RNA sequence: CACGGGUGACGGGGAAUCAGGGUUCGAUUCCGGAGAGGGAGCCUGAGAAACGGCUACCACAUCCAAGGAAGGCAGCAGGCGCGCAAAUUACCCACUCCCGACCCGGGGAGGUAGUGACGAAAAAUAACAAUACAGGACUCUUUCGAGGCCCUGUAAUUGGAAUGAGUCCACUUUAAAUCCUUUAACGAGGAUCCAUUGGAGGGCAAGUCUGGUGCCAGCAGCCGCGGUAAUUCCAGCUCCAA
């Protein structure tokens, strides 16, 4: 009962992708997840769901319509070439480091104090 | 206007600029003598330390004993006969306490039965006299 | 003298507040106000009595 | 320097005299007639009426065959026709001054639901608006201040997610059915 | 109207009140100016008399083995003091851009969250049906009374019907979260899931009600009220303004 339509279709050869605004109609249930969005776009466009990246859903009032954006790359190599690392880490092919920002600033200001090769020996 | 020439702008402007100073509100607002004589110093509220409680006799026909407080300010050190507004609220005010002092709504003027009192008390030791009168809060002891 | 502070407030009789059905509020209060003003009463001769008028 | 609007405007203006008996009489009759929530609901429609009448006076003070006057007059007549207070044959900038708070309150969605008759009373219509039983062009309206356009007047009906419409029953009906089945066995 | 003085005066676009005219404010996110406790001087560099650059003096202040060394939060958070008066010692470069040898790094600029009743916009705290009653356009009846095609309101009388506020799995949101919207399951009859703030002599809407006080307490922005029957105090009820 979930229906996906596409608006504002555009082909970016300079980004090697497709792009459209996704309109999801889901009467009788909640907001459907992005995995089901990628699966239904995959069975719509006859491609693998690995290259389909969908983000940014906003649900209208009343509860029968959402608005979201999505892009469909040519390959995963092109997706890793021009796709943000945080939206790659949303799905899990990329994993960012866990070094916290204030501790990185403190380590940088500690390495600023000591001159020489011992800048590496200051950190741990 | 009296001089109705086509180029009497400086005459009309200088005459009005001279005659604005004879207005009571304009001269009080634009001279620093009233702001110096004001104990608040261009302020709406002021905290001050209680030192004694005064029973002020009333004016003509209305005859009563109003209850005032000799408040010494913090920002200037000036002394104010501040007024205790509600009934039975002098007992809440003890000696050597910080109380909040506001006006009475006539913009620095003695009001009604009370001679020589311009200001009143709002809060008593960070506890409001309105809540002390209504019975909502308690004096911190 | 300052000995008579709170005299009448001390010596009045402490009357307890009567328990009462809670009043309707907002649009329902203004609707009930309109109903008790206009649609209930009729135009009568003489001077019309006030809302809180009693005898 | 932060990136935000800081643009706001008071939609209502309080009157100059607070305790006019005739003014309170008129506003009380308006609230009791069209089912309003407070005096601010009168005052904001009065202030929008003041805006429209001030624009109308500013157009009538302009000269005839002025391009700004003709453009703003045609635009304001188009706005009055599309909100449906002024008639499509009556549209002339001299007739804007003869317009009234009652005809502005006639286009309230609460009043339009009451005139279409799907609700019993005006405040019952306001209860339906608050409880989200009605929709306008497949869009649920929760707020009774919806200025219904003349083009979108005929599309007012019950919403799909509503027990008064074609949907699931409410909490009271479900609880009564569950208690009945529990008492039966 | 020079010069001098004061400014509780950075200037402007602009803000409020506004008929038409004016009056007051503008430190405040945009443009330009000035400054980094007070002045003064200089290196580097295209661009500084730069202060998260130095060099001296004054005020303040740290360590010392008493020879000496080091400082500038009117940056972001936060602490003291001053006050009538004003927020978290948070998360992140993902949005906007800036800089660098630069697609990769950095940014307390900035973005997002925590406090927030400065303020602005929308806006819950009930509605319906049935009984008793109190009445209005008809018919009938001299009035009293009666039938309901039409009604309107009231009463801790009864009845189910509908929903949030909250609780809470799950998506969505987001750099990662939070909130909004969606969505199962709970969740309302004194729907105790209880709306207050001021007043009731006049101005100014709204009791010559009841009890106490007796020019005392107090009320009162103005006139005035209280001197033992207070429409003005203190309490209850009722009503009025939002
Ligand atoms: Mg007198
Ligand atoms: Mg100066
Ligand atoms: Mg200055
Ligand atoms: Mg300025
Ligand atoms: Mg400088
Ligand atoms: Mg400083
Ligand atoms: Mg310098
Ligand atoms: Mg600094
Ligand atoms: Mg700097
Ligand atoms: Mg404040
Ligand atoms: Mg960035
Ligand atoms: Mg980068
Ligand atoms: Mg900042
Ligand atoms: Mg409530
Ligand atoms: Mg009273
Ligand atoms: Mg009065
Ligand atoms: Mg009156
Ligand atoms: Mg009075």
């Amino acid at each position: 009962t979930v229906t996906i339509r596409t608006r504002k279709f555009m082909t970016n050869r300079l980004l090697q992708r497709k792009q459209m605004v996704i309109d999801v109609l889901h009467p009788g249930k909640a907001t459907v997840p992005k995995t089901e969005i990628r699966e239904k776009l995959a069975k719509m466009y006859k491609t693998t769901p690995d290259v389909i990246f969908v983000f940014g859903f906003r649900t209208h009032f009343g509860g029968g319509k959402t608005t979201g954006f999505g892009m469909i790359y040519d390959s995963l190599d092109y997706a890793k070439k021009n796709e943000p690392k945080h939206r790659l880490a949303r799905h899990g092919l990329y994993e960012k480091k866990k070094t916290s920002r204030k501790q990185r600033k403190e380590r940088k200001n500690r390495m600023k104090k000591v001159r020489g090769t011992a800048k590496a020996n200051v950190g741990a | 206007g009296k001089c109705r020439g086509l180029r009497t702008a400086r005459k009309l402007r200088s005459h009005r600029r001279d005659q604005k100073w004879h207005d009571k509100q304009y001269k009080k607002a634009h001279l620093g003598t009233a702001l110096k004589a004001n104990p608040f110093g261009g302020a709406s509220h002021a905290k001050g330390i209680v030192l004694e409680k005064v029973g002020v006799e009333a004016k003509q026909p209305n005859s009563a004993i109003r209850k005032c407080v000799r408040v010494q300010l913090i920002k200037n050190g000036k002394k104010i006969t501040a007024f205790v507004p509600n009934d039975g609220c002098l007992n809440f005010i003890e000696e050597n306490d910080e109380v909040l002092v506001a006006g009475f709504g006539r913009k620095g003027h003695a009001v009604g039965d009370i001679p020589g009192v311009r200001f009143k008390v709002v809060k008593v030791a960070n506890v409001s006299l309105l809540a002390l009168y209504k019975g909502k809060k308690e004096r911190p002891r | 003298s300052l000995a008579r502070v709170g005299k009448v407030r001390g010596q009045t009789l402490k009357v307890a507040k009567q328990e009462k059905k809670k009043k309707r509020t907002g649009r329902a209060k203004r609707r009930m106000q309109y109903n008790r003003r206009f649609v209930n009463v009729v135009p009568t001769f003489g001077k019309k009595k006030g809302p809180n008028a009693n005898s | 320097p932060v990136a935000r609007s800081w643009v706001c405007r008071k939609t209502y203006v309080t009157p100059r005299r607070p305790f006019e008996k005739s003014r309170l009489d008129q506003e009380l009759k308006l609230i009791g007639e069209y089912g309003l929530r407070n005096k601010r609901e009168v005052w904001r429609v009065k202030f929008t009426l003041a805006k429209i009448r001030k624009a109308a006076r500013e157009l009538l003070t302009l000269d005839e065959k002025d391009p700004r006057r003709l453009f703003e007059g045609n635009a304001l007549l188009r706005r009055l026709v599309r909100i449906g207070v002024l008639d499509e044959g009556k549209m002339k900038l001299d007739y804007i001054l003869g317009l009234k708070i009652e005809d502005f309150l006639e286009r309230r969605l609460q009043t339009q639901v009451f005139k279409l008759g799907l609700a019993k009373s005006i405040h019952h219509a306001r209860v339906l608006i608050r409880q989200r039983h009605i929709r306008v062009r497949k869009q649920v309206v929760n707020i009774p201040s919806f200025i219904v356009r003349l083009d979108s007047q005929k599309h007012i009906d019950f919403s799909l997610r509503s027990p008064y419409g074609g949907g699931r029953p409410g909490r009271v009906k479900r609880k009564n059915a569950k208690k009945g089945q529990g008492g039966a066995g």
